[PDB]
RNA sequence: GGCUAAUCCCCCAUGUGGACCCGCCCCUUGGGGUGUGUCCAAAGGGCUUUGCCCGCUUCCGGAUGGGCCCGCGUCCCAUCAGCUAGUUGGUGGGGUAAUGGCCCACCAAGGCGACGACGGGUAGCCGGUCUGAGAGGAUGGCCGGCCACAGGGGCACUGAGACACGGGCCCCACUCCUACGGGAGGCAGCAGUUAGGAAUCUUCCGCAAUGGGCGCAAGCCUGACGGAGCGACGCCGCUUGGAGGAAGAAGCCCUUCGGGGUGUAAACUCCUGAACCCGGGACGAAACCCCCGACGAGGGGACUGACGGUACCGGGGUAAUAGCGCCGGCCAACUCCGUGCCAGCAGCCGCGGUAAUACGGAGGGCGCGAGCGUUACCCGGAUUCACUGGGCGUAAAGGGCGUGUAGGCGGCCUGGGGCGUCCCAUGUGAAAGACCACGGCUCAACCGUGGGGGAGCGUGGGAUACGCUCAGGCUAGACG
C-alpha cells in the first residue's frame, strides 16, 4: 500500500506545490479520550490543478524535493474554505503569546 | 609490522591512475563532441561523439564505470548532441543516432 | 442544556430510587428506551411507558424495591443498588469482545451498545461482539 | 482535573534527591581525614561523638562519623566512607568503616563484628 | 546444609511432637514426655499471646522442620507449588512428600527422615534400578523405589526391614519386604497425610 | 553466498545444533534465515537428527551450499537419494 | 636508466545478447515490447591433453545481502517563544546504483511553530529485564537485532561492497627515533601493564569439534571459537554424619538455694563411609580423504582431540569445616553482670542523667546457613501525580471579575456514508526469554523438542448502536 491521506489545501503559495492539511483522530494511550491532531503535508501539484480550500487525496510517492514526498491523487471535495479559515486563524493567534 | 596487504595499497594506486586516465579521456572527448554540436558542424560532432560513446562503454567493461554509470553518461551526451543540433542541424553522419 | 442524556437518565433513576419513588419521568429518545428495555428485561425496573408532558414526550420508569424491613430503618433493599455511566462524552469507552467486563462476579450487568444493537454483558459475549461500554448496573 | 485536562497537562512524575553525595553513586568512597574531632549532639541528648572531616576521592569534603568505641584515627589517616546519618548531630551524613584502610576494628569487641570490622576471637 | 544439631529441642519449640528422631520419639524418652515446654531460660515461664506473624511463622516452621529441608529448597519448592495448576496447599504437600529421601522414609527403609537422607546420599538407594544419591530427587508416580542389592545385606537395612514386617505402608505406595522393592503409586493428598500442620497458615505466611 | 550449516545451540559440554539456512557472513550463533533441522552429537535421544527434506531441497534449488558436516547430515536424511 | 612473463593492460573480430538517442505499441512515475542507427565482449590453466575438471565473457531469471523513501511510536526544561538563506518551492544542470537543495546557477518568496517550532539538558535504540494484583514505574549489563565510533577533526582512493579499527592523504594533542634535516606510532581485538576507582580474571590450552578466508586438492590461516584457570559475583545440587544414649556428668548461666537452664547436646555404643588411595575409563567423531559406481546417487570403507586420564563405572576407605546477623516496638527471640547524659546505640519512634529486656560482655533465644550482614541504586509499599485510583467551605488547593480566540464538550426524528468503534480472514508480530507439555545430563540449575499465547500494524470481507459526518425534519435548549 502506497499510503493515501486526505486533507485540505491551506496554502498554494509555492510553485507546483500545495500545503495540505491532514487530521488524525486517535485514542489517547493512557487517558483514552480520542484526541484529534494533524499535520501539514507538502504535496506535489504539477499542473497547479489544485486550489486553496480544496480537499484532496495525497499519496505516498517517489520523492519530489527535500520535504515533498507526496503528490496529489484526487479531488474529494472542493470548497471548504471554512477549514482553511481555521488553520489561518490558529496561526493568526500566534501573534499573541510572547514578550 | 610490515603487514603485507601493504601490497593492496600499492596496487590500488596503479588502478587509481588507470581509472583517472580513462575517465579524463572520456570527459575531454565528450566536451569535444559538445562544442562541436554547439557549432553545429554536424558530421564532425558525430564522429567524435561516437568515439566518446565507445570509450564510455569500454570504461564500463572494467572498474572505471560499470553499471548504469556509463549508460547515464551516454544518454546525457547523445541527448545534448541532438538537442544542440538545431541550428539547422541536418545530422549528416547520423551514425550514432536512430534516424 | 442537557449534556449526557444517558447519564441523566441513569441518574434520574438513581435519585428516584433512593427517595423510594414509585416511578419517574425521563425525557425520551429511542436510545434511552433501548437502555430501559434492557433494564426491564433484566429485572431492575418494573417497566416503563411512553407518556406526554405538556405535549413533550417522556418515559415513566416504574421502580422496583425490596420488601419492607426490621428494626430501625424499615426502608427496603434497593433493586438497583448501583447504577453508573462508564463511557461519557469526553471520555468515550469501547471494549473489544474479549474485554467485556465481569460485573459483580456476574450478578450485575453492563449495557454495551454494539453494532448489533444494545445488549447486556453476557448477551454480547454469546453474540460475539464488542461495543461502547455504557454503564454497569447491579 | 478533567480528562481533557489530563491530556492537555498530564501528571507530574516525581523526582528525588540523593541523601548522599558520596557522589558517583558508589557504595563507598575512599578519603583522607583532615580533622579528627568530637562534637556536641543535638537537643535531646548529651555526649562526645568522634568524627572526621574528610577529603574524598570524589572532589568532595565531609564530616563522617567514627562508630565503635576505640578509634585510632588521626589527621592523616585514610579511611573508607559509608553513608548513613547520625540523627542528633549536625552535618554528618556518612559513616566511617572500621577495619578498612587506616581505621582499625573495635578491639575487645565480641558481639556484632561484621559491623565494627573486628575479626573473630580464637578459643582453646 | 539444613539443620544438624539437637533436634528433639525442635519437638520442644514447635510445641508438638515432630519425630525426626525415629524410635525413642516413640519410646517414652522423647522429652516431649514430662518436658514438653520449649528450650532455654524462659521456657517454663508464661506464654505471651503470639502475634499473627508468630503464628504463621511457627506453622511454616513446623512444616519445614518436619522434612528437614533448607528454607531455600522449601520456599523454592513452594513457589513451585503456587505456580503449579491447582490447589497450593495440597500441591505443595504432595511435592514435599515426593522427595526421594522422604519416600525412603515413608517406605520404611530408615527410621528417621534424616537417616534416610543418609541412605540416599550414600547411594544405598536406587530408583527404577538406577542408583540415585540426591535426597531431593523427585519421585514420580510409577517409579520403583528399591534398596541397593549391594547393601541389601547391610546390618541396618535388613534391620529396619524386619521391623517393617507386617506393618502397613501409606496408600500412595506399595512395598515388598522380601525384595525391598517398593512403589510410589500416587502423589498423596492432605487427607492421605497426617501432618500436624495447617497448610493455609503456611501459604498465609508467604502472603506477605 | 547463502549457506546451510550447523549453528551451536546447546550448553557447555552439551552441544545441540540448529541446522540452518543463513548468509555466509552472519555469526555462527546469530540471526538465520530458516531453521531446517537439528543435530545431537552425543545422541541422547532417538531424535538426534531431523531435516524436513523438501525444505532442504528448496534451499538447494536456489543454490545454498552446505558445510561438509551439514551435507553429511542432509544426506543422512537423504535430501540426496534420487532413486 | 635498462631487461621481461602472465588469468596485468590495450586494439581489431564475431553479437547469443546488452547499452544508449529518436519512432511505435502496451503499461503507467524511470515497468515491458519493438524497429532503425551507434557503441559493447572474453583467459587461460590442470590432467591420464581426442575428453574432462578448474576458470574466463555478454545476457536473463533466482537466492541472500543491502541503499534510499513514507505513516506511526520514541526523555526533561516553556524561568527556551519564536526559528529559518540552501532556508521553502521551481526550471535547467552536476553527482549517484538510485529519488532528493544532495550540490550548482538562475527564478519565485516561501517553509516551521503553543498539536511546543528554536534553544538548552540528558541519552545509543529494541528484543527484553527488574518491580508491580494489575495499569504503571525503572532499566537496556551478558545473549540476539539495528545504529554509531576505532586518539581528536577533515578527506578521499581502491573495490561488488568502505569513506575502510590491525589501508592511504592532511591538520591537532601526546609517546618514541633523531646526524636537527626529518621520520615511527594508534589494544574501545586476546591476554597483560599502567593510571584512575569501592571494584572487575590468565601475558594458559587447542584447531579435536563448530564456524569463516583462500585452495582442484592436500592444506595453510582463524585470541571467531571450543575448553581450562582465577573471584561464593549469581543460580542449582551436595558435605560437615546416621541410630541408640541420663528423669539427665562436668564447666558456664540464672536461682525464690528447693531448684531451673544449656540437653540427646556431649562422653561413650554401634552402622554408613565426604575427602583420599587403586584399577578401568568415555561420549563429543564422521566428514573432508579411501576404494567400488561415472569425482552424481547409492553402497560399503578406513584416519582424525584441546578439554583429559577429566566426567563416569568397579574396588578399597577416614566421623570427617561453621558461620553470620539479630532478640524495646514495627518484628520471631529475655535474662544476669558491667557502665551511670558517660561510654555508647540509633531506619523511624527514641534508648543511656544507678535496678538499662535499647549501650558493652555473658548465658540463653530467634532467623538464615557457606554464607550472613552493610552501603549504594531501582520498583514495591505510595490510592503520596490518583488511566485503573486523589483532591480544593475551615486541612495544600477556585484564578479578583468579566468578554470572549483556539480548544474540549453537544437536545429530539429520519436518511446517506462507514472515519472512529466492532467482528471474521489473512499477512506480520525473527530467535532467545517468558507460559504449557514431554525429554536430556543420577536431580536441579542448565539444555533440547513441541505446543500455545500476544498488544500493534498491512490487506480483504462484514456490522451500523453509540461517536464523527453529509442531507432533511423538529421545538423541550438558546435567541427574538
Ligand atoms: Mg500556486
Ligand atoms: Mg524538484
Ligand atoms: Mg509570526
Ligand atoms: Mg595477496
Ligand atoms: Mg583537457
Ligand atoms: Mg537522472
Ligand atoms: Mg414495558
Ligand atoms: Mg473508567
Ligand atoms: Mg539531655
Ligand atoms: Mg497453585
Ligand atoms: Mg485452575
Ligand atoms: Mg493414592
Ligand atoms: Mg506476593
Ligand atoms: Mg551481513
Ligand atoms: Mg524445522
Ligand atoms: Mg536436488
Ligand atoms: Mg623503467
Ligand atoms: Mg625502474
Ligand atoms: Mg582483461
Ligand atoms: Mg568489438
Ligand atoms: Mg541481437
Ligand atoms: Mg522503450
Ligand atoms: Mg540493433
Ligand atoms: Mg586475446
Ligand atoms: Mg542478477
Ligand atoms: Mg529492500
Ligand atoms: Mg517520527
Ligand atoms: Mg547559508
Ligand atoms: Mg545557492
Ligand atoms: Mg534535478
Ligand atoms: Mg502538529
Ligand atoms: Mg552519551
Ligand atoms: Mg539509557
Ligand atoms: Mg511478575
Ligand atoms: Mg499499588
Ligand atoms: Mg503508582
Ligand atoms: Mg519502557
Ligand atoms: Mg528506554
Ligand atoms: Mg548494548
Ligand atoms: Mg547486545
Ligand atoms: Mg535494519
Ligand atoms: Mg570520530
Ligand atoms: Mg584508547
Ligand atoms: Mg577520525
Ligand atoms: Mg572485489
Ligand atoms: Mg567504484
Ligand atoms: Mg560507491
Ligand atoms: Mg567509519
Ligand atoms: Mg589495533
Ligand atoms: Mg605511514
Ligand atoms: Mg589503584
Ligand atoms: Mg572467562
Ligand atoms: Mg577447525
Ligand atoms: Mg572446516
Ligand atoms: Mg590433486
Ligand atoms: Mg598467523
Ligand atoms: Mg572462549
Ligand atoms: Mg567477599
Ligand atoms: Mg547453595
Ligand atoms: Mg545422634
Ligand atoms: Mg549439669
Ligand atoms: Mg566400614
Ligand atoms: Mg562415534
Ligand atoms: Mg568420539
Ligand atoms: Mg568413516
Ligand atoms: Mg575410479
Ligand atoms: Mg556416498
Ligand atoms: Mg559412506
Ligand atoms: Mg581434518
Ligand atoms: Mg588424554
Ligand atoms: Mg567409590
Ligand atoms: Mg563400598
Ligand atoms: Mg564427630
Ligand atoms: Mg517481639
Ligand atoms: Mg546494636
Ligand atoms: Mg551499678
Ligand atoms: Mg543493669
Ligand atoms: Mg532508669
Ligand atoms: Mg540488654
Ligand atoms: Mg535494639
Ligand atoms: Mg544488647
Ligand atoms: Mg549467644
Ligand atoms: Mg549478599
Ligand atoms: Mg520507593
Ligand atoms: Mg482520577
Ligand atoms: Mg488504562
Ligand atoms: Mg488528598
Ligand atoms: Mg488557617
Ligand atoms: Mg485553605
Ligand atoms: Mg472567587
Ligand atoms: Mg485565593
Ligand atoms: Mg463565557
Ligand atoms: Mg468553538
Ligand atoms: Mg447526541
Ligand atoms: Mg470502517
Ligand atoms: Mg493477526
Ligand atoms: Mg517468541
Ligand atoms: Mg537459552
Ligand atoms: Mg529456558
Ligand atoms: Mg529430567
Ligand atoms: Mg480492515
Ligand atoms: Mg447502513
Ligand atoms: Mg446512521
Ligand atoms: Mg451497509
Ligand atoms: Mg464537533
Ligand atoms: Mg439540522
Ligand atoms: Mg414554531
Ligand atoms: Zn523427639
Amino acid at each position: 500500500p502506497k499510503k493515501v491521506l486526505t486533507g485540505v489545501v491551506v496554502s498554494d503559495k509555492m510553485q507546483k506545490t500545495v500545503t495540505v492539511l491532514v487530521e488524525r483522530q486517535f485514542p489517547h494511550p493512557l487517558y483514552g479520550k480520542v484526541i484529534k491532531r494533524s499535520k501539514k503535508y507538502l504535496a506535489h501539484d504539477p499542473e497547479e490543478k489544485y486550489k486553496l480550500g480544496d480537499v484532496v487525496e495525497i499519496i505516498e510517492s517517489r520523492p519530489i524535493s527535500k520535504r515533498k514526498r507526496f503528490r496529489v491523487l484526487r479531488l474529494v471535495e472542493s470548497g471548504r474554505m471554512d477549514l482553511v479559515e481555521k488553520y489561518l486563524i490558529r496561526r493568526q493567534n500566534y501573534e499573541s503569546l510572547s514578550k | 609490522r610490515n603487514l603485507s596487504a601493504l601490497k593492496r595499497h600499492r596496487q590500488s594506486l596503479k588502478r587509481r591512475l588507470r581509472n583517472k586516465a580513462k575517465k579524463s579521456a572520456i570527459k575531454t572527448l565528450s566536451k569535444k563532441a559538445i562544442q562541436l554540436a554547439q557549432e553545429g558542424k554536424a558530421e564532425e560532432a558525430l564522429k567524435i561523439m561516437r568515439k566518446a560513446e565507445s570509450l564510455i562503454d569500454k570504461a564500463a567493461k572494467g572498474s572505471t564505470l560499470h553499471k548504469n554509470a556509463a549508460a547515464r553518461r551516454k544518454s546525457r551526451l547523445m541527448r545534448k548532441v541532438r538537442q544542440l543540433l538545431e541550428a539547422a542541424g541536418a545530422p549528416l553522419i547520423g551514425g550514432g543516432l536512430s534516424a | 442544556m442537557l449534556t449526557d442524556p444517558i447519564a441523566d437518565m441513569l441518574t434520574r433513576i438513581r435519585n428516584a430510587t433512593r427517595v423510594y419513588k414509585e416511578s419517574t419521568d425521563v425525557p425520551a429518545s429511542r436510545f434511552k428506551e433501548e437502555i430501559l428495555r434492557i433494564l426491564a428485561r433484566e429485572g431492575f425496573i418494573k417497566g416503563y411507558e411512553r407518556v406526554d408532558v405538556d405535549g413533550k414526550p417522556y418515559l415513566r420508569v416504574y421502580l422496583k424495591y425490596g420488601p419492607r424491613r426490621q428494626g430501625p430503618d424499615p426502608r427496603p433493599e434497593q433493586v438497583i443498588h448501583h447504577i453508573r455511566r462508564i463511557s461519557k462524552p469526553g471520555r468515550r469507552v469501547y471494549v473489544g469482545v474479549k474485554e467485556i467486563p465481569r460485573v459483580r462476579r456476574g450478578l450485575g450487568i453492563a449495557i454495551l451498545s454494539t453494532s448489533k444493537g444494545v445488549l447486556t454483558d453476557r448477551e454480547a459475549r454469546k453474540l460475539g461482539v464488542g461495543g461502547e461500554l455504557i454503564c454497569e448496573v447491579w | 482535573p478533567t480528562i481533557n485536562q489530563l491530556v492537555r497537562k498530564g501528571r507530574e512524575k516525581v523526582r528525588k534527591k540523593s541523601k548522599v553525595p558520596a557522589l558517583k553513586g558508589a557504595p563507598f568512597r575512599r578519603g583522607v581525614c583532615t580533622v579528627v574531632r568530637t562534637v556536641t549532639p543535638k537537643k535531646p541528648n548529651s555526649a562526645l561523638r568522634k568524627v572526621a572531616k574528610v577529603r574524598l576521592t570524589s572532589g568532595y569534603e565531609v564530616t563522617a562519623y567514627i562508630p565503635g568505641e576505640g578509634h585510632n584515627l588521626q589527621e592523616h589517616s585514610v579511611v573508607l566512607i559509608r553513608g548513613g546519618r547520625v540523627k542528633d548531630l549536625w552535618g554528618v551524613r556518612y559513616h566511617i568503616v572500621r577495619g578498612v584502610y587506616d581505621a582499625a576494628g573495635v578491639k575487645d569487641r565480641k558481639k556484632s563484628r561484621s559491623k565494627y570490622g573486628t575479626k573473630k576471637p580464637k578459643e582453646a | 546444609g539444613r539443620y544438624i544439631g539437637p533436634v528433639c529441642r525442635l519437638c520442644r519449640r514447635e510445641g508438638v511432637k515432630l519425630y525426626l528422631k525415629g524410635e525413642r520419639c516413640y519410646s517414652p524418652k522423647c522429652a516431649m514426655e514430662r518436658r514438653p515446654y520449649p528450650p532455654g531460660q524462659h521456657g517454663q515461664k508464661r506464654a505471651r499471646r503470639p502475634s499473627d506473624y508468630a503464628v504463621r511463622l511457627r506453622e511454616k516452621q513446623k512444616l519445614r522442620r518436619i522434612y528437614g529441608i533448607s528454607e531455600r529448597q522449601f520456599r523454592n519448592l513452594f513457589e513451585e507449588a503456587s505456580k503449579k495448576k491447582g490447589v497450593t496447599g495440597s500441591v505443595f504437600l504432595g511435592l514435599l512428600e515426593s522427595r526421594l529421601d522422604n519416600v525412603v522414609y515413608r517406605l520404611g527403609f530408615a527410621v528417621s527422615r534424616r537417616q534416610a537422607r543418609q541412605l540416599v546420599r550414600h547411594g544405598h538407594i536406587t530408583v527404577n534400578g538406577r542408583r540415585v544419591d540426591l535426597p531431593s530427587y523427585r519421585v514420580r508416580p510409577g517409579d520403583e523405589i528399591a534398596v541397593a542389592e549391594k547393601s541389601r545385606n547391610l546390618e541396618l537395612i535388613r534391620q529396619n526391614l524386619e521391623a517393617m514386617k507386617g506393618r502397613k505402608v501409606g496408600p500412595w505406595l506399595s512395598l515388598d519386604v522380601e525384595g525391598m522393592k517398593g512403589k510410589f503409586l500416587r502423589l498423596p493428598d492432605r487427607e492421605d497425610l497426617a501432618l500436624p500442620v495447617n497448610e493455609q497458615l503456611v501459604i498465609e505466611f508467604y502472603s506477605r | 553466498m547463502v549457506k546451510i550449516r550447523l549453528a551451536r545451540f546447546g550448553s557447555k559440554h552439551n552441544p545441540h545444533y540448529r541446522i540452518v539456512v543463513t548468509d555466509a557472513r552472519r555469526k555462527r550463533d546469530g540471526k538465520y534465515i530458516e531453521k531446517i533441522g537439528y543435530y545431537d552429537p552425543r545422541k541422547t535421544t532417538p531424535d538426534w537428527l531431523k531435516v524436513d527434506v523438501e525444505r532442504a531441497r528448496y534451499w538447494l534449488s536456489v543454490g545454498a551450499q552446505p558445510t561438509d558436516t551439514a551435507r553429511r547430515l542432509l544426506r543422512q536424511a537423504g535430501v540426496f537419494r534420487q532413486e
